[PDB]
């Protein structure tokens, strides 16, 4: 998709001392915007991006009404989910929920999904037809039924296809500045010796939006797949995002080795090289 | 914009709204 | 049922002596989400320490940044402390401001 919007949500018991913990937070892209902690003092829904704060009261006393009702379901589902399971009622256990649609490049309809889990594992799932669903085991397959003879589909469906999208429109086009943005990764390259034999190559892709970003190594051009040490990508803490890969290269060898940077904000991949 | 309960589809039991 | 967290310990900008920065420790891939994180400063904890909201992965393993302003000196040493319940004895990952 070219944007997406995504709730997640978690509830954690916590037998020992007192009822479950529920978080939701939303995104648009790789941007979060709104959150609730059931057990943080406001009881509301929260800004978390500047655009989002222009929303009235009615929005936010309707997000905070909603929210304060998925935190009541997800907390009393972790009791149900117990049961289906024959748990004791001594351990902590989880309940996760993501969903959300994407927008092509139009800002038209794509996708839309949604996924449950407990403990960690698979549930049931809404296919991506949103017509039918996905039973992990003999527990779900009893939430599948039930939610198959209400039509539970036919809603979801009618939010992600309409309401979903239209709200991911509204919010692409007020915060605009946020999140039709594309910051090219800030490139360069490190050299710390290990030896007197061999040297450390690090490039870097600081300070870019979105997340998604390829660095690859290269010696004469050959991928250097096994000996490349790629970071998982990180938040900076600033809305944008970074990552490096790394190669030991034997001492003198160092203009062999070249690292592609391919990026949304990049015209063309680009290449870095070692300058002493 | 969030969904409604009815609208995610409620697992467990019917509570009082 | 259970993963191991992943931890990354960085700075928000490169590291100058001297220069105000945000000291990060980023945790993911982990399950269930109990965790404890501390920011360290000379093996000490750091109060006041934020962090993000509770979110995960496709895979449903979570994903937290712990941060705090700080300004590094050539001396002070930085770290990040985790503990899980997939772990034997916390983690102590050092801040290398190469990394
Ligand atoms: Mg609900």
């Amino acid at each position: 998709g070219s944007h997406s919007m995504r709730y997640f949500f978690t509830s954690v018991s916590r037998p020992g001392r007192g009822e479950p913990r529920f978080i939701a937070v939303g995104y648009v892209d790789d941007t979060q915007f709104v959150r609730f902690d059931s057990d943080a003092a406001s009881q509301r829904m929260e800004p978390r991006a500047p655009w989002i704060e222009q929303e009235g009261p009615e929005y936010w006393d309707g997000e905070t009404r909603k929210v304060k009702a998925h935190s009541q379901t997800h907390r009393v589902d972790l009791g149900t989910l117990r049961g289906y399971y024959n748990q004791s009622e001594a351990g902590s256990h989880t309940v996760q929920r993501m969903y959300g649609c994407d927008v092509g490049s139009d800002w038209r309809f794509l996708r839309g999904y949604h996924q449950y889990a407990y403990d960690g594992k698979d549930y049931i799932a809404l296919k991506e037809d949103l017509r039918s669903w996905t039973a992990a085991d003999m527990a779900a397959q009893t939430t599948k039924h039930k939610w198959e003879a209400a039509h539970v589909a036919e809603q979801l469906r009618a939010y992600l296809e309409g309401t979903c999208v239209e709200w991911l429109r509204r919010y692409l086009e007020n915060g605009k500045e946020t999140l039709q943005r594309t910051d090219a990764p800030k490139t360069h390259m490190t050299h710390h010796a290990v030896s007197d034999h061999e040297a450390t190559l690090r490039c870097w892709a600081l300070s870019f939006y979105p997340a998604e970003i390829t660095l690859t190594w290269q010696r004469d051009g050959e991928d250097q797949t096994q000996d490349t040490e790629l970071v998982e990508t990180r938040p900076a803490g600033d809305g944008t995002f970074q990552k490096w890969a790394a190669v030991v290269v034997p001492s003198g060898q160092e203009q062999r080795y070249t690292c592609h940077v391919q990026h949304e904000g990049l015209p063309k991949p680009l290449t870095l090289r070692w300058e002493p | 914009f969030l969904p409604t309960p009815e609208e995610l589809g409620l697992l467990g039991p019917p509570r009082p709204q | 049922i259970q993963r191991t967290p992943k931890i990354q310990v960085y700075s928000r900008h490169p590291a100058e002596n001297g220069k105000s920065n945000f000291l990060n420790c980023y945790v993911s891939g982990f399950h269930p989400s109990d965790i404890e994180v501390d920011l360290l400063k000379n093996g000490e904890r750091i109060e006041k320490v934020e962090h993000s909201d509770l979110s995960f992965s496709k895979d449903w393993s979570f994903y937290l940044l712990y941060y705090t302003e700080f300004t590094p000196t050539e001396k002070d040493e930085y770290a990040c402390r985790v503990n899980h319940v997939t772990l034997s004895q916390p983690k102590i990952v050092k801040w290398d401001r190469d990394m």
